[PDB]
């Protein structure tokens, strides 16, 4: 227990004081993380910082003069040379580059800390099984299987200067919004934990795994929910998920008195006094940001992206309505019924669930 | 100059503290000198202490009031005198 | 005797006041070898304020400009009084 305070304490100071940018501050945070790292000078004007590792080497070339990083190269010692590193935008001619972003764009290291310890993941947890090239092409699978499934999402790598494959939604104003950031994290409760190469077959519709002798140890498949922000908190059925699953609960610390907004809604005579509302929810309600999505679990992407998506749409909105100073309201895990008038559940079309908010809110207001 | 080094000697403490115990109670009692002769330099000046939110405006006050008065009353000397 | 209580009045002398508190906190952490994080923080944020007071003491200049006006007042005032 003193090892993991310890090395908590370490985190926390780490995240709090992330340095400023310089030559000095990269070379000791690389060296903190057990980077090899050398400096040559390409010219009187020009200074290199070379880091390198197991599998990845990255390059910083200095501008003595103007006291300013002008560029970052990585290069891998894989097979795989396709690893992107650039930011996804549509439109600009330029990639523009997460690393050297990270050092330009920010007031300190953090952004760059966080990419190289991603990296550095990649690179330690790397063999068969090849991360770069597997988490490369786990971006397409993931688009390949929306599309086949018929789900309204859209797949990013790279998105703020941020390494992650990102899940979008087209948002009211037809502006795309961020639902899911999808990554590779350590797995702290166990390092035997196999993680293998699961690939998304055209032929079969599903995630097979080819090479059952491909895998890493140690490692986990994380699915993060990205939250806007507590009523732009995603809440969940108890029993949706099984919890061997779930990562990051938020347990509500049991010193502040925040049940869901939602569960108060249920308590609190503060209501429309045109609707009557009822609660049919069967299991108790949680706030899951991380899931594990790792081998057999990947399937579990869309049901769990189309509960995020009901639960923005319907459910936060609903009870936005509801709790804004006689007709029946039943909510349920799965389906929301306006009396005789109308309903919806979380197997409807978007459209469906747009039209069932429409007529709520022409009757509440 | 004691601030950037200040600065530094936190970085170095909370990037490693894996050091071994001589580089932390060395660099912490660097720190204890350098606030150190912090202290001592802000107890010799006065002034820094002084400088270490109104009353510039009231002086501001007293001084345009006694500029415009003295603007008043030369304006009613040039007026006098000219006869 | 004045001096002192003038000092006391200015929120920096404050300041230097509790971020010395606070590093005599982390040296009695680290003599400890017990380091605790709210110390730390406690720590950096005074630091910060520290800074942050830093700035706002350089916009020190106004007093400069109205002490030269008050020079130019009480010479102006020995002009016209000799006059």
């Amino acid at each position: 227990s003193y090892v993991e305070t310890l090395d908590s304490m370490i985190e926390l100071f780490k995240d709090y004081k992330p340095g400023s940018i310089t030559l000095e501050n990269i070379t000791r945070l690389c060296q903190t993380l057990g980077l090899e790292s050398f400096t040559e000078e390409l010219s009187n004007e020009l200074s290199r910082l070379s880091t390198a590792s197991k599998i990845i080497v990255i390059d910083v070339d200095y501008n003595k003069k103007q006291d300013r990083i002008q560029d970052v190269k990585l290069v891998l010692a894989s097979n795989f040379d396709n690893f992107d590193y650039f930011n996804q935008r549509d439109g600009e001619h330029e990639k523009s580059n997460i690393l050297l972003n990270s050092l330009t764009k920010y007031p300190d290291l953090k952004a760059f800390h966080n990419n190289l310890k991603f990296l550095y993941l990649l690179d330690a947890y790397s063999h068969k099984l090849d991360l770069f090239k597997y988490f490369t092409e786990l971006s397409h699978y993931i688009r390949q299987c929306f599309q086949d499934n018929c789900c309204d999402f859209k797949v990013r790598t790279n998105l703020n200067d941020k390494f992650g494959i990102y899940i979008l939604t087209q948002g009211i104003n037809g502006k795309e919004v961020p639902l899911a950031k999808i990554y590779l994290e350590e797995n702290k409760s166990d390092s035997q934990y196999r993680f293998y190469e699961y690939i998304y077959s055209q032929e079969t519709k599903s995630w097979i795994n080819e090479s059952a002798e491909n895998f890493s140890n140690g490692i986990s498949l994380v699915m993060e929910i990205v939250a806007n922000a507590y009523t732009d908190l995603i809440w969940f059925p108890e029993d949706f998920i099984s919890p061997e699953l779930i990562i990051d609960k938020v347990t509500c610390s049991s010193n502040s008195s925040s049940s869901p907004p939602i569960i108060d809604l249920f308590s609190n005579n503060n209501y429309n006094s045109r609707i009557q509302l009822m609660n049919d929810f069967t299991t108790k309600l949680i706030n899951i940001k991380k899931f594990d999505i790792s081998n057999d679990n990947l399937d579990l992407i869309s049901e769990i992206l189309k509960w995020v998506q009901w639960s923005r749409i319907v459910l936060q909105n609903v009870f936005k309505l509801v709790s804004t100073p006689v007709l029946q309201l039943i909510v349920s895990e799965d389906h929301i019924i306006l009396d005789t008038i109308s309903e919806c559940n979380l197997y409807d079309d978007v459209k469906c669930w747009s039209k069932f908010i429409e007529k709520f809110q022409d009757i509440v207001s | 100059e004691f601030i950037p080094h200040i600065f530094y000697s936190l970085h170095q403490i909370r990037k490693d503290p894996n050091n071994l115990s001589n580089q932390l109670e060395t660099l912490t009692g660097s720190i204890r000198h350098r606030l150190k002769l912090c202290k001592s330099l802000i107890s010799e000046n006065e002034d820094t202490k002084d400088l270490l939110p109104s009353e510039w405006q009231d002086i501001i006050h007293q001084r345009e009031q006694e500029l415009q008065i003295k603007r008043d009353v030369l304006d009613d000397l040039y007026r006098k005198l000219q006869r | 005797t004045n001096s002192e209580d003038k000092l006391s009045k200015v929120q920096l002398y404050e300041d230097l006041c509790r971020y010395e508190d606070t590093l005599s906190k982390l040296v009695e952490s680290v003599d400890r070898f017990k380091p605790n994080l709210d110390i730390a923080k406690d720590l950096i944020r005074t630091d910060e304020a520290l800074f942050e007071n830093v700035k706002l003491l350089a916009e020190d200049n106004i007093y400069r400009n109205l002490q030269k006006i008050d020079k130019d007042s009480e010479e102006l005032d020995s002009k016209t009084r000799k006059i």
